[PDB]
């Protein structure tokens, strides 16, 4: 058994189960965001096809995709132990699901944390902060041109229906 | 034999007024909901409470 | 240790603790409960997380929420406080009169002794209810099956059961309603309260009571079985005594059993009983006996699932069944107060190598004859009568008056019988029966023998009925 | 949002709009006209063809006796 | 809102797995963003396995959720009484907006012990036959069995209809607040239903709890629990209630229907372990209570319609390992015209005296009784004859009695009358009388004593028992009646 | 908006829409498909994936092909340019009488009328065929199950009353064929061609055909009865008509739903049988009524799955039905026909005054006197085909010549039988079982009773036999 860190986001299983392997990872040593980082760049250093989707064919077999991709942290210099938990994926065919994994586990820097407002919001924007709507005040409380199609008209809607819908 | 008659008018205006009501709504609400966001502060004018939410309700 | 709701899927509460999962059976304490949730640890299920179920009802759970491990299996009162209280499965005075005074807490699960400890020769548990006795002779420990015509004073006769040894021997009792009807317990109750056995005035009414109602979870209420069990074994080994443990219905905790094993994902067994139907069983049956300490005696009440028995489990239970209680509406319709099925409710321990062979051949004769009575009366149905030879007659008549005999007056139910109940002696029963086979009484009316007491007393009545 | 009130302003204007302009069926055109009238006949049969606005009376006589 | 909502996590067949809302209660009823509402049964790992009571059309994934936050209340009061609602309680009737402005919490604890408080009461159905073989009870529970339009719901409706004069009946303890849950019913077979009721305007006193098979399955299997809700409610405020719960066959279906799609173990015979628990918990929540706590009654007459024998099935084994007793009609004995149906000899009410009227105990004692000896021999023979002359009077008796047991439909019948007429022929007086002519009697009789003899109706009725002097004169009576009842 | 076939597995087709989703019951066209696939949304899976069903045939499929959703569900025609028009399920025609035309455009999904909306009485269908009329009394706008042995002399028996009433009747009928085996749809067709009630100068005959036989992908046959739904619900408000509704079967429906519930990820229901089972019947069900403004009258066919009603289906379906004709195979088996089982050809529209009394009574005394008859048969097992006391002989006398009476000529099954069907007018129709109960004809042999109509014609044929 081990130390298991739950750090928001958590993927709550649903394959970063492996994140919250890593989150117990990252947070020993703190490599977080060397770790976080790492995932980017290899991110769509993978996930393109360049040798990478053609070693995502099945049928090179981990054979020697034991042998290329993680002889691609190899081929890249990442790997301070971020190709190992690849070779991981790499069985567990996971490498396919990782940006979600990556997602779940940075978002970034207390960001790792984040939040993007709705119910009678229109607004995009992570929340690094304690306390919030605050600065969501704020952050409309910013500019005025503004969208409404970047969320919530309450317009067509909110009590649009409401009388309608007494009658 | 007087009540029957009596319930028929009542009820007639009474169905008459939801025929209109309905009607009357969908065609007021049709027309006035076409205006409106041409003030985007309708939009504003809620952001204005909605932020009397994001502030004022923690 | 914490956990937390990962999952609840109905009473099946997934914990993750990330915190110690200690072993299974583990009562949990739901943080967050204000009533008392126990969850009983099921599966470690991996990864940090325990399946558990929850022994109640839920509500308002959020996914997340804590939850503290007793550290232990759900821990119960035992101990005397119990006697004339009722406790839920928790424990919690369902008697609603209070908590109860215990000290002694025990996890509910127990074990079967340990082989050693065997007494192994049991050894009759003496009803004294003659016929009752005489045709099923209990064995102290034993497992007695109670097949039976609901309602009938069923519980009169259980209460007068408790009555007749666990007073008359100094025994004690245990009631535990599982399943039940919360009305039925509610009215036991009372029973008990009205028959004085019950006394409120003391708690060594000789029955303590847990009812573990249709409402709680299967598991829940089966585990009211436990508990019963535990408390018993509180009585037997620590009071040394032959505890009687009335189980209402060894049935309804079956079916419980198999209840959670679907949802525990199990693949339960036939009849979609739970695989472990048997195991169960075992474990719970081989916890009861009669340890050197005591006995617990175990009277089983049996719900007739579908209408059968072979109904794998009953089967089963036969097993662990050595007498059996049969009881009959026909014997209770010829107004005959015991209404037992004689040549049914039988003891396998019967025998003349055991219990007597004295009683035994007693018995065996008597039930031989009883049932040649019985071919009799199919007989002289058709055949009216005296169409017959007057050994019949006279044997019928003796059946009869032995059937008459089988009468027992009841104690308390003065109300119904208009009669106060009796016991008897065991040898004086043995002769008794004997006795009457002989025919020796053969210018007394049988409508003496009706609802007597002791053969002594039969004579007496025998004598009043005989001016 | 903030408008409470600024929106049912809007609904309002055109309830007396019509109302101060009344005439068929009120903007609606004939298309309300068209259901109404069936709607109309159909409560009549509930009661028959009855007349409402007048008064009714009879006498009533008598039968065989004993 | 920065987090009062979630997202649809999927959904198909209405089951919106859902994501978010993890804070979220255990049994809360959500809100989906198309208004409707669903529920979260599973609040699993990573979504609410919530059903929906509506139609995915109309939803769609990644949908706001919004929480509620609630688990379930209804409205609670009795201006229901005088409403058909649906499951909620929500007008359906057309009466525009209820009345049960007062709300209830439908997570109500079934009464303790000491709560309960066992009956002595009867109640009765006006059902010649029930209410003296199994003499009605309150606070109780009893299973109404018997095959489709077996007049099943005639016969509760005849009951409802009967409690009109009990609602009349001032004693308040005998004046009941009915409550009909309707569990999987057509609308069309409903608008009938109401229909009835309406023109017994027992309504008055009466919820309708109207589940129609439309209404999604939670919301039927939830509704009569509600339904319980709202009888629990009456029970504690002392007052008297009646839930049908007319069926549980339908609600189980949905249930169990419903587990599958929640793709959850349903159990024995392919329905759930713990619809049993379900209805157990149910039932226990219907009582006759300590006085004490107003002691009302929350009495019960589930309804399940047999498929015939297949009370083994598990639904009906569960019930019948419930009930307090069963009441098992014969529709063949409808057939045979004998209406009431009754299958007399399984159906029972374990509770039996307590339930009953000792007016009913006078004269149904015997007759229970000789019913069951009649029905032995009543079985036997009949192959063009019988034999002996004491068995042929009881079969000529029976024959009679059972008519007595009889009653059309739309015909519920007071106590008095009921043990007068039974009476009659327990004092072995219409056994002469011929079968097509007991009827007749029985009519014109009935109408005779309550003609004249309302008073001594009256005595009886005061008494609240036959007396040997009500006796003396109900015989005079009687005899003379029935001399010219013939001649 | 368009997705790609991503998955095909059977007649599910997991269509991976590339934009995103649309509404469930969005119907779907696959563009560039062989014609018209119309998958019908199902579930929004996720993943901007649906799982939607094929209703049609998934031969010939990229893995891969575009399809662009509709997003709505159907639209079909609806009008009365329709009746006489045979039309597929997916509202097109197969009348092939070219296209139909119709102006108004539906969603096969409709709703189940309200409570508020229901129209509270309903009085008796009556169809001159004694039987009927006698046990299954049926009331106009009825949902009339007709349980009954296969296709047997059920549809023969449809026809017939189709004929019988909804030639008297003068509002519309509809007849959705579904599950049929064509043939038959074919010759149904062709009874209604040459009646002419299927008019060819009249697209607005009297009968509208839909046909959605077991030979379409299984959405199709279970989609089928939202869309004659749809068309009927039409055609009774608008017009107000009475529609007559054939349904045959009902159970091939269900047949349908059952048979998808796996693929559909689901599971059923037990025995197979659809997990959605009664919601799915609530909601058919409940789709249809009679409304206020015009009846679906209907008479569904109802395959009594192996002739056992225990099954669940017919179980549920009950609650449905206002009358419910319950053929007795066993009775059929006898030769005869009419070839009911008369006392499960009953009505929820039967109770003591929902027939009233003279025919329940008559009944009543009529299903005793068989019922005794069957319990004579008891002592007959012992005893013999002419042994008994002799009142229960009269009885039983009575009994086999009642039911001889109730055999009737058929003239559609006049072919078979030899003798053109009946009409024996209600009155004459209970009086004429009456009398043989009043012993009128005791002197009468009982096989005189056998195949008639009118109670004379018996007796007439008694003198006809000697």
């Amino acid at each position: 058994f081990a130390k298991l860190v739950r750090p928001p986001v958590q993927i709550y299983g649903i394959e970063g189960r492996y994140a919250t392997a890593l989150y117990s990872a990252a947070s020993k040593q703190n490599k977080l965001e060397q770790v976080e980082k790492e995932l980017l760049r290899v991110g769509q250093i993978l996930k393109e096809p360049k040798m990478a989707a053609s070693l995502l064919n099945p049928y090179v077999k981990r054979s020697v995709k034991v042998k290329s991709l993680s002889d691609m942290t190899a081929k890249e210099k990442f790997s301070p132990l971020t190709s190992n938990l690849i070779n991981l994926l790499a069985e567990n065919g996971r490498l396919t699901n990782t940006p979600a994994v990556i997602s779940a586990f940075s978002t970034m820097m207390s960001v790792h944390r984040g939040e993007v407002p709705c119910t009678v919001t229109t607004a995009s924007a992570l929340d690094e902060t304690t306390l919030t709507e605050l600065k969501t005040v704020l952050k409309s409380f910013l500019s005025k041109g503004q969208v409404l199609k970047l969320e919530v008209k309450i317009d067509p809607s909110i009590m649009g229906g409401m009388i309608v819908r007494i009658g | 034999e007087v009540k029957n008659r009596l319930d028929y008018h009542i009820s007639v205006q009474n169905m008459m007024r939801q025929k209109e009501q309905e009607h009357m709504i969908n065609w007021v609400e049709k027309r006035v909901v076409q205006s409106i966001s041409a003030q985007q502060e309708k939009e504003t004018i809620a952001k204005c409470i909605a932020d009397l939410k994001l502030l004022s309700k923690k | 240790t914490t956990g937390r709701i990962v999952a609840v899927i109905g009473a099946v509460v997934d914990v993750q603790f990330d915190e110690g999962l200690p072993p299974i059976l583990n009562a949990l304490e739901v943080q967050g409960r204000e009533t008392r949730l126990v969850l009983e640890v099921a599966q470690h299920l991996g990864e940090s997380t325990v399946r558990t179920i929850a022994m109640d009802g839920t509500e308002g759970l959020v996914r997340g929420q804590k939850v503290l491990d007793s550290g232990a299996p759900i821990r119960i009162p035992v101990g005397p406080e119990t006697l004339g209280r009722i406790m839920n499965v928790i424990g919690e005075p369902i008697d609603e009169r209070g908590p109860i005074k215990t000290k002694q807490f025990a996890a509910i699960h127990a074990e079967a002794p340990e082989f050693v400890e065997m007494s192994v020769e049991q050894e009759i548990l003496v009803t004294g209810i003659k016929v009752v006795d005489l045709l099923a002779p209990y064995a102290k420990g034993g497992k007695i099956g109670l097949f039976g015509g609901a309602g009938v004073g069923k519980t009169v006769l259980i209460m007068e059961l408790i009555n007749n040894v666990a007073k008359a021997h100094g025994g004690y009792s245990v009631f535990a309603g599982v399943g039940e009807r919360t009305r039925e317990g509610n009215d036991l109750y009372h029973e008990m309260i009205e028959s004085g056995v019950i006394n409120l005035k003391d708690a060594t009414s000789k029955v303590a009571l847990v009812y573990g109602q249709m409402n709680e979870p299967p598991g829940a209420r089966a585990r009211v079985a436990l508990t019963g069990l535990t408390v018993a074994e509180y009585f037997r080994d620590q009071e040394g005594q032959d505890v009687l443990l009335f189980i209402d219905n060894i049935f309804r905790f079956t079916q419980a059993g198999s209840e959670v094993s679907a949802l525990l994902g199990r693949i339960p067994s036939a009849v979609g009983y739970q695989p472990t139907l048997a195991t169960d069983m075992g474990t719970m049956q081989e916890r009861i006996t009669t340890t050197k300490k005591g006995s617990i005696t175990s009277v089983q009440a049996i719900y007739v699932p579908a209408d059968d028995l072979t109904d794998p489990a009953p089967a089963t239970t036969f097993a662990h069944l050595d007498a059996t209680t049969v009881l009959s509406r026909a014997i209770a319709e010829l107004g005959i107060y015991p209404a037992v099925d004689p040549l049914d409710s039988t003891s396998r321990i019967m025998d003349p190598n055991i219990v007597g062979s004295e009683h035994y051949d007693v018995a065996r004769g008597v039930q031989k004859i009883l049932q040649d009575y019985k071919s009799l009366q199919d007989i002289i149905a058709i055949l009216g009568m005296d169409e017959l030879s007057e050994e019949d007659k006279l044997t019928v008549s003796r059946a009869r008056k032995i059937q008459r005999f089988l009468s027992q007056p009841f104690q308390v139910a003065e109300v119904f019988t208009g009669h106060l109940g009796k016991l008897v002696p065991l040898k004086e029963t043995i002769k008794g029966f004997q006795q009457i086979l002989a025919g020796e009484y053969d210018h007394l009316p049988e409508q003496a023998f009706y609802m007597v007491g002791p053969i002594e007393e039969a004579v007496a009545k025998a004598d009043k009925l005989a001016e | 949002l903030d408008p409470v009130q600024k929106l049912f302003v809007d609904k309002i204007r055109e309830y007396r709009t019509k109302r101060q302009t009344s005439g068929g069926p009120v903007d609606a055109g004939p298309e309300y006209q068209q259901d109404l009238d069936r709607e109309l006949f159909k409560l009549k049969q509930m009661y028959g063809k009855a007349d409402m606005n007048t008064f009714p009376n009879f006498t009533f006589e008598d039968p065989k006796f004993e | 809102d920065l987090e009062e909502t979630g997202r649809v996590l999927s959904i198909g067949d209405g089951i919106a797995r859902v994501h978010g809302l993890r804070n979220v209660q255990a049994e809360e009823m959500v809100e989906f963003s198309s208004g409707l509402k669903g529920m979260s049964l599973n609040l699993e790992p990573d979504n609410v396995g919530v059903v929906v009571f509506g139609n995915d059309k109309l939803i769609k994934e990644g949908d706001i959720v919004k929480r509620t936050g609630a688990i379930v209340d209804v409205p609670v009061g009795e201006e229901l009484l005088g409403r058909v609602v649906d499951a909620l309680g929500n007008a359906i009737d057309g009466k525009g907006p209820i009345g049960s402005k007062a709300r209830r919490r439908v997570g109500l604890k079934a009464p303790g012990i000491i709560p309960r408080i066992s009956v002595r009461e009867p109640m009765q159905t006006g059902i010649k036959a029930v209410d003296s073989l199994v003499p009605i009870g309150r606070g109780q529970r009893e299973l109404i069995i018997g095959d489709r339009q077996t007049g099943k719901t005639s016969i509760a409706i005849d009951t409802i209809i009967n409690q009109k004069r009990f609602n009349d009946g001032t004693d308040e303890k005998k004046k009941l607040y009915c409550i009909y849950v309707a569990i999987g019913q057509k609308r069309s077979t409903v608008a009938q239903l109401v229909k009835r009721l309406t023109d017994a305007d027992a309504m008055k006193y009466t919820i309708v709890v109207s589940a129609t098979a439309s209404d999604a399955a939670p919301l039927q299997y939830l509704a009569p629990y509600s339904g319980c809700s709202m009888g629990e409610y009456f029970r504690d405020n002392g007052k008297h209630a009646l839930i049908i719960y007319d069926d549980l066959s339908k609600q189980a279906v949905a249930y169990r229907q419903m587990s599958l799609l929640l793709r959850r173990p349903p159990g024995r015979e392919a329905y759930p372990g713990d619809v049993f628990y379900l209805h157990s918990r149910l039932l226990e929540r219907a009582a006759k209570m300590n006085d004490a706590f107003g002691g009302g009654s929350l009495t019960a007459l589930p309804v399940i319609e047999t498929q015939a024998g297949d009370v083994s099935a598990y639904i009906p084994t569960n019930v019948i390992s419930i009930t307090d007793g069963q009441i098992f009609l014969e529709t063949e004995l409808f057939y045979k015209g004998i209406r009431p149906a009754i299958n007399v000899g399984l159906s029972v009410s374990r509770v039996g005296s307590a339930a009953q009227t000792r007016a009913m105990k006078q004269v149904a004692g015997t007759m229970k009784l000789e019913l069951a000896q009649y029905r032995e021999v009543a079985a036997f023979a009949q192959f063009g004859s019988d034999l002996d002359a004491a068995t042929q009077q009881l079969l000529s008796r029976g024959v009679r009695l059972t008519e007595l047991l009889k009653q059309g439909q739309y015909s519920p019948m007071a106590i008095e009358e009921q043990v007068a007429v039974i009476y009659a022929g327990v004092r072995g007086y219409l056994d002469k009388l011929e079968p097509s002519k007991i009827t007749k009697f029985e009519n014109a009789f009935l109408s005779h004593v309550i003609s004249q003899h309302q008073a001594l109706l009256g005595k009886i009725r005061t008494d609240g028992k036959i007396s040997e002097e009500s006796d003396a004169k109900l015989k005079e009576i009687v005899t003379n009646f029935l001399a010219g009842f013939e001649a």
